[PDB]
């Protein structure tokens, strides 16, 4: 009779490659801030009195 | 089937049976339960085992 067909057994398929090397990377960070003034002067009065203008 | 052999994916085509509403393919079917109460790693590891 027959109809065996036997398939190739021995594949060793196929896989995908990348080569990966040395590189140089620079680590840098982001932090969330706040801009303060170089200087306040809050004017504060040092007599007493009414303001006349 | 024979162009499907390709690197990335795991792709496995097939053709439904004749009567549709009975699954949608062919052959057997089970399920192993795990009764005693002991974990999943347990029943993955007995299903693998299988």
């Amino acid at each position: 009779c027959g109809k065996s067909e036997a398939p190739p057994p021995a594949q060793t398929p196929e896989v995908g490659i990348v080569t990966l090397e040395a590189q140089t990377v620079t680590l840098n960070t982001e932090l969330p801030g706040r801009t303060n003034a170089f200087r306040i002067a809050e004017v504060r009065p040092q007599v007493n009195g009414i303001i006349l203008k | 089937m024979h162009f499907f052999s390709f690197k990335d994916a795991m792709v496995f085509a097939f053709a439904p049976p004749s009567v549709l509403e009975l699954g949608n393919a062919t052959g057997f079917d089970l399920f192993l339960q795990d009764q005693a109460g002991v974990g999943h790693e347990v029943l993955l590891q007995a299903r693998n085992k299988f």
